RNA sequence: AUCGAGAGGU
């Protein structure tokens, strides 16, 4: 569906926000980098890697949807 | 191993003025003396008034301020103790160490108005008094039936916290000037031009000869480093007829005091507190 | 210890000798700062 | 506070350079020291900085040749300066006396 | 204790009295300063 | 005088063609129209000084009086004739246009912290709070209230205290605090008891307070600096206030500069009756005259002086322009704005 | 207002002098031939006297 | 002629005579003179 | 509709701090807090913050419990009990300015704690915003939700809004003091030893190699180029046809009248497109205090000599005015083409006067040259005040120039001089005639009414064009 | 508490 395969900054902000809100609800981190003072640093170091537990589901104006995993997508 | 060797040579001294001429040191020493005099040499002055009957036309907090700024003799200043230290007291009343109290009281009971001057502040340590100079510093004027009665607590301070406590009416230095006239270009100029070179000097450094009618520096000290005589020369054409440049050792310092501390013992007192500063920043080992 | 409305003195501190009045937590006679201090730092 | 008035932090990348932080001091101390550190052969770089103009702290950085460590010079300077003052005090005192 | 505005007279004030200098009748009264001690930092 | 015959009448003085608030401005014809308009409409009204001779018989909501008010050094004809002194409200400040570590950029003002503590620009603001009763003034059976509901003269009243207490009582709001200076109670013929308490606060310029000159420039204090750090002069005069060189070209006020020069020349010792002290708006002293005065005084013809840096002691390359100007303080203080 | 105690720039003490200004001025001295004999010499200081409005005489009367 | 008066005299005058204005009339003469007519004539 | 969080105060300047740092007073920081959920990675930090009584309250479930005096029991931590922490170093906030079209005005900045009551805004943020330090007010808000926190830290941060969607170039334009300091620093190519060492201190790294090793009278002498190099990032390659850099090593730097600003703009754009925004922010934060210190030692001011009339050039300008006043009789009668030719001639005379005026040292370094507004505002205050009475403005009535000014000039002037409408000879430095002041006040009133309409009607225009362009999204 | 008006910094 998408040939550019580039993540928009808005989806990146959304996923970092939801990841920080998830890690701020008494949940362990997937990476072994615990000990930070703020959840923003944890979310940033988590998105800096490739192992992300959730993905994004894009929507099409025609009335359909296409799946795109974060593992195949690249982040700047 | 490396150490300068400054050398002083006083020119006038009085209890308020002093003009000494340091030679052989860097400006960075003289500036430091200035700066520290202006704002570390400590003095004693009033710092918590407590008023019981003001009836005057001026409100209370304009009597306070005015009182504090009054200059109070403080030879004992360096030997006291910043209150915030002294743990011999609750901070009220005389504490031989840290505070001295000054009661004042007045009520006009005639017709012609009564000037509550400063010769009407009475103290209880007979050291810290107000400085006397011929009538003193009016603190209020009272008309019949009006009264002021206050008790004040002086304290010791550094003029970097307020300037009530600062012992100088301007300390300042001047890189002494060095003036060289080309003396042969200056033979080129006609008489008139010279007398329009003389008189383009804001101050008076230069001056014509009676006889040979030559420009003869006649007071090197008075040259504010403006550029006027120089730039007039450029315009007249002849450039560098006169070149004047700072000597960069010799300074001429001029200290003047509020009266709290005699001038002499302002300088000596500065050098002393500088040493005590430096000797706290040694990193040992 | 003390009671509401008393006039005490700030013994040790940057604000030394100041007189203040104990609203509940003392308040100074002529400035707007409400400071709170323990008994050891207050005197009659 | 009680944090040491002077503190030493070696600079890792460049040998023989270090930074000293002096608390509660300002341009009166820094300028006097800087100018005497520059009177020494061994010292290569010397300066002071106020970390923020409103905070009273100065950081002094000294880079020196192999012949002297940074600490040595700093201490040397202070000692030297002190000795200067003493010369002045003595001198001034002599003069005031003469005037009288 | 309040002091009359247009002449100097002092009187205690009773609640509900139209404020009037009892003696002269104008109706402006000013409170009075007691001797209490106030410390102002200078 | 040049041509007596052709004219039938002669005007008394071209300075009288302006208003009361404009005929006193020095070099009014030397500035931009918008600038002098602003200075004569808003800066003149908002200037804080000289409020009232009997201040007890008045209970206004806000008043503000300068501790030590001053008259200007320059004399316009109009002020000289009117012989009234409340026309100018401000103090003379020695300014030295210069750039100071970039705290003075974009119309900000940097001032000595030791001239502001030796007393300059200090004001007192007495604000009155009022209430009416046909609810009798009483003490509800705070603690500074007495047996009549009114606070004792001299008390310090904070932001939450009850200033007038009516058996429902008025409570001070946020920016209200002070020392009670007067409690006045009165009634009318209709049987309505009145009562007003006045609270006094003294203030010193603090960051965020707007200042303005007689020629339009207006700025906010942005930094307060010690006397030692400022550049000095050979005599020792450190500038009270420093303002950005950049502002003067962008604004069109060649006046401020000119005024400052006249004044310095008036105040400087000469080494004595031919001084020119007048800057009437349409008959201003000339530039050649202003500058041949400074010269006789001893300062440089063009108004600039050598300044030695405070922090290091080294002469500074650019001569700085320094002189005495008449500044004003606005009523719009920083403290009320913050919320 | 009454003469301020100390000049606001250099902190000299001038608050001692008001009266002798006025007096001398009530002879025949140009201000400035007087402010000289009161020995004020910097112009930060010759301001504070030449430009003071008294205002206490009045405030007393009313 | 208006010669023999000189350019000083006649700009002394012009100040002597505008202090005078401001003594007779003042600076709120207008308002006052009007009310003091509504309530007179 | 109203909003919960709010803060409005006067803003001042502070150029000795990073761009992302903004000051906050004591009472504002004490009142407003920052909501955050309890996590496991900050179990000890929240405890050491709550035991010392810095927080205000905490909400558990559907009830709120305050943290005031009276609690004898320890506040046990629970992930269900949310707490709001007092704002400290490490919080992000966005500001709102007076209405401005640009969205660049909204920005996210880290908070800074101080004792004063005013807000500190660096002069570098004046080009994105529109607030001068003349008494403007701002509206600084606070994010409450953590999703809102991520939104404000990622989108509104300066590290993403550098590329302008309006002009295409960096919004971090040049400042007045910055340009002045850079010019007075480039005027002197070589520095002393102590001066060079004192500037580097504010740099980032040391300066091992000196430019001038040995000379006749000078020893080790550096240059401003190496100072700019140590201010530059570690590695960079601009290659902008005028400057070459290879690992913080500047090769050549051209000098002109105003090309330095464009050159440094190209430099910063290349630095941003090469490495990133953080490097440019660090470069600016390392270059601003250095330049502020450089100037401070030198000093800059304008005296009365800078506004020199040069009586010879003044008579030349007066003769040019006498020559140019001849076509004034045939301007308001024939057409508007003669009016445009008159404008061209006035522009030429103004450029001549500016060339005759910029010979000073301070005016040339403080005033722009390519800008026409600066030239107009400089010439109008020194000599040959421009034209101020025209027939194109409909704001005023034509009678004011048809049967008023001619009668004024005939009553007051000796000669006829019918063409004396905007050919006034006086300036702002010299005395201004009463008729000239009247005409200038008329022109100022016309400017003011035009400005008020200019502020009033385009507001309605923006409302109209905004009520329709709110649903276009890719 | 509410409304309206006037005077303001942007
Ligand atoms: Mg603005
Ligand atoms: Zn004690
Ligand atoms: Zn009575
Ligand atoms: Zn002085």
């Amino acid at each position: 569906r998408k040939t550019s395969k580039f993540m928009t900054k808005y989806e990146r902000a959304r996923i970092l926000g939801t990841r920080a809100l998830q890690i701020s609800m008494n949940a362990p981190v997937m990476v072994e980098l615990e000990g930070e003072t703020d959840p923003l640093e944890i979310a940033m170091k988590e998105l800096r890697q490739r192992k992300i537990p959730f993905t994004i589901r894009r929507y099409l104006p025609d009335g359909s949807f296409e799946e795109w995993g974060v593992d195949e997508l690249i982040v700047e | 191993t490396y150490q300068r060797f400054p050398t002083v040579k006083i020119r006038e001294l009085k209890d308020d003025y002093a003009k000494f001429e340091l030679r052989e040191t860097d400006v960075s020493m003289a500036n430091a003396l200035r700066r520290v005099m202006i704002s570390e040499v400590p003095t004693m002055a009033i710092h918590l008034v407590k008023i019981e009957v003001n009836s005057s036309v001026l409100n209370d907090e304009f009597i306070a301020q005015r009182l504090s700024l009054i200059p109070l003799t403080s030879e004992r200043a360096m030997s006291m103790r910043f209150c915030q230290d002294c743990e011999d007291c609750n901070g009220d009343e005389h504490c031989e160490f840290c505070s001295v109290e000054f009661p004042l009281s007045a009520k006009c009971v005639t017709d012609q108005t009564l000037d509550v001057t400063s010769r009407d502040l009475y103290s209880a340590d007979p050291t810290v008094t107000p400085v006397d100079f011929h009538k003193g510093i009016i603190i209020a004027k009272l008309r019949r039936g009006q009264e002021l009665k206050l008790k004040a607590l002086a304290r010791k301070g550094i003029g970097k916290d307020h300037a009530k406590w600062s012992p100088a009416a301007t300390v300042t230095y001047m890189y002494e000037p060095d003036i060289i006239i080309n003396e042969e270009m200056m033979n080129t100029l006609t008489d008139e031009e010279k007398i329009d070179l003389i008189e383009s000097s804001p101050t008076k450094v230069f001056g014509i000869d009676p006889v040979t009618g030559q420009v003869v520096v006649v007071d090197p000290e008075a040259y504010t480093y403006d550029e006027e005589v120089i730039k007039k020369a450029e315009a007249m054409g002849k450039p560098g007829l006169i070149e004047i440049h700072p000597k960069h050792d010799s300074f001429v310092f001029t200290v003047e005091s509020t009266g709290a501390l005699k001038a002499s013992q302002l300088v000596l007192n500065a050098i002393d507190i500088l040493k005590q500063k430096l000797d706290a920043i040694r990193l040992s080992d | 210890t003390y009671s509401i409305g008393q006039k005490l003195r700030i013994r040790v501190g940057p604000l030394k000798g100041y007189l203040c009045r104990v609203i509940a937590t003392v308040k100074l006679d002529s400035q707007h700062k409400i400071f709170t201090v323990k008994s050891e730092h207050l005197a009659e | 506070e009680g944090t040491k008035k002077v503190s030493y932090d070696r600079d890792t990348k460049i040998i023989n350079a270090a930074s000293f932080t002096v608390e509660r001091e300002d341009h009166t101390i820094g300028n006097i020291v800087r100018m005497q550190l520059h009177r020494d052969e061994n010292v290569l770089f010397a300066g002071y900085q106020l970390p923020h103009p409103l905070k009273y702290k100065i950081i002094v950085r000294i880079h020196t040749t192999s012949q002297s460590s940074p600490m040595q010079a700093y201490n040397q300077a202070i000692n030297d300066l002190d000795k200067e003052l003493d010369y002045l005090k003595n001198q001034f005192e002599a003069e005031v006396a003469k005037f009288s | 204790t309040y002091v009359c505005g247009d002449c100097g007279q002092e009187n205690t004030l009773k609640s509900g009295d139209v404020i009037q200098c009892r003696e002269c009748g104008y109706r402006i009264l000013y409170k009075k300063r007691t001797r209490r001690v106030v410390q102002y930092e200078a | 005088l040049k041509e007596p015959k052709i004219y039938t009448h002669c005007e008394l003085d071209l300075s009288f063609l302006l208003g009361v608030s404009c005929a006193v401005v020095p070099f009014a014809n030397h500035d931009h129209g918008r600038r002098v308009l602003y200075q004569s409409q808003k800066h003149c009204q908002q200037a804080i000084g000289f409020s009232s001779t009997n201040p007890n018989i008045r209970c206004d909501t806000l008043s503000q009086q300068l501790f030590y008010p001053q008259k200007p050094l320059f004399k316009t004809l109009a002020s000289e004739c009117l012989k009234k002194e409340v026309l100018f409200n401000g103090q003379n400040a020695i300014v030295a246009v210069n750039v100071h570590l970039g705290y003075n950029q974009e119309d900000s003002i940097v001032m000595n912290k030791a001239s502001l503590e030796r007393g300059m620009f200090r004001s007192e603001q007495i604000r009155s709070y009022k209430a009416e009763v046909d609810v009798q003034f009483g003490k509800t059976h705070v603690d500074s209230l007495e047996d009549d509901g009114f606070p004792f003269i001299g008390a310090n009243m904070s932001t939450g205290d009850i200033v007038i207490g009516r058996c429902h009582s008025i409570k001070l709001k946020h920016t209200e605090r002070g020392i009670v200076q007067k409690v006045v109670l009165s009634s009318n013929d209709e049987g309505k008891n009145f009562a007003a308490v006045s609270l006094r606060q003294v203030r010193s310029p603090c960051l965020g307070d707007k200042f303005s000159s007689m020629h339009g420039q207006k700025g906010v204090l942005g930094y307060l600096e010690e006397q030692q750090n400022f550049p000095f002069t050979i005599q020792g005069i450190v500038p009270d206030i420093v303002i950005n060189p950049h502002a003067f070209p962008s604004r069109q006020t060649p006046g401020q500069l000119l005024e400052a020069a006249l004044s310095k020349g008036i105040a400087c010792p000469i080494q004595y009756t031919k001084l020119t002290r007048h800057a009437t708006p349409f008959s201003t002293p000339g530039v050649t005259e202003i500058t041949e005065q400074l010269h006789r005084a001893g300062f440089s013809r063009w108004g600039n002086e050598r300044v030695y840096n405070g922090r290091s002691g080294e002469m500074m390359r650019s001569m700085i322009f320094m002189g005495p100007t008449f500044y004003q303080r606005l009523v719009h203080m920083s403290e009320d704005k913050v919320k | 207002m009454i003469i301020p105690v100390r000049c606001f720039t250099c902190g000299k003490v001038i608050g001692n002098k008001w009266d002798q200004y006025l007096d001398l001025l009530q002879l025949d001295y140009t201000e400035g031939d007087a402010l000289d004999a009161l020995q004020l010499v910097r112009y930060c200081c010759r301001r504070m006297l030449m430009t003071h409005v008294d205002l206490i005489e009045k405030l007393l009367n009313y | 002629n208006l010669s023999e008066l000189g350019e000083g005299f006649l700009q002394s005058f012009c100040k002597k005579a505008a202090t005078s204005f401001f003594d007779k009339y003042g600076l709120i003469s207008h308002q006052l003179n009007s009310y003091n007519y509504f309530i007179e004539h | 509709k109203g909003s919960g969080f709010s803060s409005r105060s006067v803003i001042t300047g502070d150029a000795y701090r990073h761009v992302n740092e903004v000051g906050i007073p004591i009472e504002i920081a004490q009142r407003i807090t920052f909501e955050e959920r309890v996590s496991v990675h900050n179990r000890g930090y929240l405890q050491k913050l709550v035991d010392d009584k810095l927080c205000l309250s905490y909400t558990q479930g559907s009830t709120t419990y305050s943290l005031r005096d009276g609690s004898k029991g320890h506040t046990e931590l629970k992930p269900g009990q949310v707490v709001h922490r007092r704002v400290m170093d490490g919080d992000v906030v966005f500001i709102n300015r007076p209405p401005t079209t640009h969205k660049h005005s909204l920005q996210a900045l880290r908070v800074y704690v101080h004792e004063d009551n005013t807000v500190k805004i660096n002069p570098l943020m004046c080009s994105p915003l529109s607030a001068d330090f003349d008494g403007d007010c701002v509206h600084l808000f606070y994010p409450q939700s953590l999703s809102a926190k991520a939104e404000v830290m990622e989108l509104f941060s300066v590290e993403k809004q550098l590329l302008s969607s309006h002009t295409g170039q960096l919004i971090l334009q040049m400042g007045s003091d910055s340009l002045l300091s850079l010019r007075v620093m480039l005027e002197r190519v070589f520095l002393d030893k102590a001066t060079a060492q004192q500037l580097a201190m504010y740099g980032s790294l040391s300066l091992p190699p000196p430019a001038l090793r040995k000379s006749s009278k000078s020893g080790p002498a550096w240059t401003v180029f190496q100072i700019l190099q140590l201010a530059f990032p570690e590695r960079l390659s601009c290659k902008g046809d005028r400057f070459l850099v290879d690992g913080s090593d500047l090769l050549k730097f051209d000098f002109g009248v105003d090309a330095m600003g464009s050159i440094i703009n190209e430099i910063v754009t290349s630095i941003f497109l090469e490495k990133g925004p953080k490097e440019t922010l660090g470069f600016f934060d390392s270059l601003q205090p250095l330049l502020m210190e450089s100037l401070f030692a030198e000093g800059f001011s304008l005296s009365l000599e800078d506004l020199s009339m040069s009586r010879a050039d003044m008579d030349v300008i007066h003769n040019l005015i006498i020559r140019e006043i001849s076509p004034m009789v045939s301007r308001l009668r024939l057409s508007y083409r003669d009016e445009l030719q008159l404008e061209n001639s006035i522009h030429k005379v103004k450029e001549v006067a500016a060339n005759f005026m910029l010979k000073s040292y301070s005016i040339r370094n403080l005033i722009d040259i390519k800008s026409n507004s600066a030239i107009t505002k400089l010439v109008q205050q020194t000599g040959f005040l421009g034209l101020q009475l025209s027939d194109k403005k409909k704001f005023y009535t034509k009678t004011l120039v048809e049967d008023m000014a001619i009668f004024c000039k005939r009553k007051y002037g000796r000669i006829s001089s019918s063409g004396d409408f905007g050919i006034v000879k006086g300036c702002f430095f010299h005395g201004l005639d009463p008729y000239e002041e009247m005409a200038h006040s008329i022109a100022a009133r016309e400017v003011i009414v035009r400005s008020s309409r200019g502020l009033a009607e385009p507001g309605t225009l923006f409302k109209n064009l905004m009520a329709v362009l709110r649903d276009i999204v890719i």
